[PDB]
């Protein structure tokens, strides 16, 4: 389970930026385990 | 206390095994580098010579 990402400003933060750029690998996993479904984590005052 | 009575620690140690990559793995020997020489070498599994 490898993961790749990078990171970059923006001041047009309505829509997706045109361009090009790669990623670069950081971390690996040799977890071995079957994924089907993903979700997502927030945080909220309250 | 008798011989037979004494107490022990004991340890014990037990294995596993999974289709997933392993992940203890023990060291192995190497040695040290040179220059300017024909040599062959290998490098974390990449092997060849020059
Ligand atoms: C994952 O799915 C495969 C078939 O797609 C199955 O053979 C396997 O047992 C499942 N689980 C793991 C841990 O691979």
């Amino acid at each position: 389970f490898k993961i790749y990402s990078k990171h970059t400003p923006i001041n047009l933060v309505r829509d997706l930026p045109q361009g090009f750029s790669a990623l670069e690998p950081l971390v690996d996993l040799p977890i071995g385990i079957n994924i089907t479904r993903f979700q997502t984590l927030l945080a909220l005052h309250r | 206390n008798g011989v037979g009575y004494q107490p022990y620690r004991v340890v014990v140690l037990s294995f596993e095994l999974l289709h997933a990559p392993a992940t203890v793995c023990g060291p192995k020997k190497s040695t040290n580098l040179v220059k300017n020489k024909c040599v062959n070498f290998n490098f974390n599994g990449l092997t060849g010579t020059g």
